[PDB]
Order: C-alpha cells, then structure tokens, then sequence
C-alpha cells in the first residue's frame, strides 16, 4: 500500500576518466520498489537522457560508458523510485567526472631481495598499473605510494613513489618478515584501494 | 630544449591547478556551502564557446599546432579575470587571507606558464600566425555587485570556471609532452 520513499545517489566514481557509474540506495520508510528510472541533463544542453546502462555496475547502479562520459561537464541527475502505488524522486545530483576520479588498485606486486658488491642490498619492488588506465598518451597521469610493516610494528612505514612502477627500499631490519602493499592516485583525485599484502622474508645476511 | 620547456611547463600546471582546487574549497566552506550556488555555476564559463576536446578520442583527433594555440588562448583568456579577481580581494577591508594568496600565487604562476608556452609554441611551430584570438571574460560588473548573494555566486562562478579550466590546460599540457616528446608512449 505505500509509495516509494525518497532514494538517494549517493555516490559516482570514474576509474579512468572514460567511463563513470553511479550508485544510489533506496529511501527506508516507503514501500518496495518495483522500478528505478535514472535520468539527467549535462551542462550546456536541453535534451534529457536515461541510464545509459543499468546493468554493468550491478545493483542499484548506472554505468556510463565512454560515448556516455566526458570531462569538464556537469551531469545533473536524479533518480527516481517507482510502484503500484506512487513515485518518489531523489535530490538532483550535480557530477562532474573531472572530481570523482578514483583508479582500482595497482596489479602484480612483486618484491625481491637483492644483495650487490661494495653496495648496501636492497629490497627491490615492482608494480602494474590497472588495467584500461592510459598513460602513454598522457590522458592519464598515475601517482604511486608503497607501505610495508612487519608484524605487529604499530606504525606503517609509507614511500611516496612517483609515477615510477619500481622502488628500492635500503634500511630494513635483518631477518624480520615485511607486509608490503601499493596503492596509486590520479595527478588530481582519490588514492585507490591498498593492493592485497606480497610477504617477504629479509635474509639474515643483510 | 623542448625537454625542459615541457618539465616546467606541467609542474607550473599542475601547481596552478592545486591551488585553484583548494582556493575554490576553501571559498566554498566559508561563504557558500548552504545554498543553491552549484545549481547557478551551470553553464557560466567565459570559455565556453571555445570548442575544446571533452573526451580522450577528440584529444587525439586534434593535431599538434592547434591544440597549442588553443591552450594559449586559454590561459590569454584568463589574464584579466585573474587580474581583477586578485585587485577585488585585495582592496577588501577584511579580505580572506588564504584566499588571497592562492589568488596572488595564480595570477604570476598563469604569467610564467603563459611566457613558457609561448617559447614552446616557438620552438615547435616558428612560423605560426601570430594570431590572438581567446574569448572574452567580461564579468567585472557582478563581481563589483553590492547584492551580497549576488556578489557571492558571482565569484563562485568565478573559482568554479578557474579549477574547471586549470584542470583541463593542466590535462591538455600533459598529452601534448607525451605526444610531442615520446610519440604517445609515456
Ligand atoms: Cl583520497
Ligand atoms: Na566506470
Ligand atoms: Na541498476
Ligand atoms: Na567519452
């Protein structure tokens, strides 16, 4: 018997500046609803528009693909929760895809002791970026920072990499085990996800 | 040495870029946060009416010359907001400090990008047409407004158009080195 309550879109990130998607949940205290229709303008334009894609960024969801999305431009949205009974709209959203940039996590981690001549040995690091990330053209430019930690140490130690895919770390203690993780960041926007943990046992020899 | 030129043309970029980021949230919190501004930064831009790249593919499409001439009339094009943006803030009796200073720093940083971009333009292209054409800002009376709201959304615009548009010179500064420079391979 009750209409909808009012939902909410409550966020939207791009994880390469060439596609977006948005996400929004549904308002508590309204009744279940049997449809969501996603609908918006952009800046500069009359026309309206639906979701381009309901499906590819699972439930609740709106997936804007590259003929969908471009940067410096806002899209305003709104989504709106329909039943039997009635409808309710959410607030109108206003994205722009140039701030809400956030890439996945970097892929391949791979750490290695590597131990010279007359030259302090080093823990050698490598990484990926995400995949579907262009930074050959410079379309995209991608930040990394490396943390690792042994074992119940309270504190992180952090090593802002650059746009480098590879690291060396000098000081590590003899013999301890080392929880080493990397995340990356567009030039301007949101650090990803820390990749899941590599381990790595420092030789004794050291 | 274009090598060069280009290093510091982006770290001048992306500084400027920075700092009109943080400028824009800063005025937001402490003037506008609760009220409709957003809903009146729609379509406000002076450079607008440029037909600039909006996505990767048209970026490609746009060949070298023009697509820095085009970053040129850009930054040309915000010399004077700049000017009188930073000449209103400053004769305020009580002025936002942080504000003004970011405002001061993109004012003379936009001149040493501008003067960087005019030795690469020389260096790449020497025989371009020496011409100067960029869009006109003309915003001065809305800023000077005595209305306060209107006043206030007029600068919102203002600091909204600077971070949209220093992201995007910023942007477009960083595919041309990795065009001209690497051949697209950064
Ligand atoms: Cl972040
Ligand atoms: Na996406
Ligand atoms: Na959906
Ligand atoms: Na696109």
């Amino acid at each position: 018997m009750l209409p909808p309550g009012k939902p909410e879109i409550f966020k939207c990130r791009s994880p390469n500046k060439e596609t977006f998607t948005c996400w929004w949940r549904p308002g508590t205290d309204g009744g279940l609803p049997t449809n969501y229709s996603l609908t918006y303008h952009r800046e500069g334009e009359t026309l309206m528009h639906e979701c381009p894609d309901y499906i590819t960024g699972g439930p609740n969801s709106c997936h804007f693909g590259k003929q969908y999305t471009s940067m410096w431009r806002t899209y305003i949205m709104m989504v709106n929760a329909t039943n039997q009974m009635g409808s309710s709209f959410s607030d109108e959203l206003y994205v722009d895809v140039t701030y809400i940039v956030q890439p996945d996590p970097p892929l391949e981690l791979a750490v290695e002791v590597k131990q010279p001549e007359d030259r302090k040995p080093y823990l050698w690091i490598k990484w990926s970026p995400p995949t579907l990330i262009d930074l050959k053209t410079g379309w995209f430019t991608l930040l990394y920072e490396i943390r690792l930690k042994p074992e119940k140490a309270a504190e992180w130690e952090i090593h802002f990499a650059g746009q480098q895919t590879e690291f060396k770390i000098l000081s590590l203690h003899p013999g301890q085990k080392y929880l080493v993780q990397v995340r990356c960041k567009p030039d301007h926007g949101y650090w990803s996800a820390w990749s899941p943990a590599t381990f790595i046992q420092i030789p004794s020899d050291f | 040495m274009l090598r060069d030129l280009f290093d510091r043309a982006v770290v001048l970029s992306h500084y400027i870029h920075n700092l009109s980021s943080e400028m824009f949230s800063e005025f937001d919190k402490r003037y506008t946060h609760g009220r409709g501004f957003i809903t009146k930064a729609i379509n406000s831009c002076h450079t607008s009416s440029l037909a600039t790249p909006e996505d990767k593919e048209q970026a490609q499409q746009m060949n070298q010359k023009d697509f820095l001439s085009l970053i040129v009339s850009i930054l040309r094009s915000w010399n004077e907001p700049l000017y009188h943006l930073v000449t209103e803030v400053r004769g305020m009796q009580e002025a936002p400090e942080a504000i003004l200073s970011k405002a001061v720093e993109i004012e003379e940083q936009t001149k040493r990008l501008l003067e960087r971009m005019e030795l690469i333009v020389s260096q790449v292209h020497p025989e371009t047409k020496e011409n100067e054409i960029y869009p006109v800002w003309s915003g001065l009376p809305s800023l000077q407004m005595a209305d306060e709201e209107s006043r206030l959304s007029a600068y919102y615009n203002l600091l909204h158009c600077l971070r949209r548009d220093s992201h995007k010179i910023d942007n477009y500064l960083k595919l041309l080195k990795c065009r001209i420079i690497h051949n697209n391979n950064c």
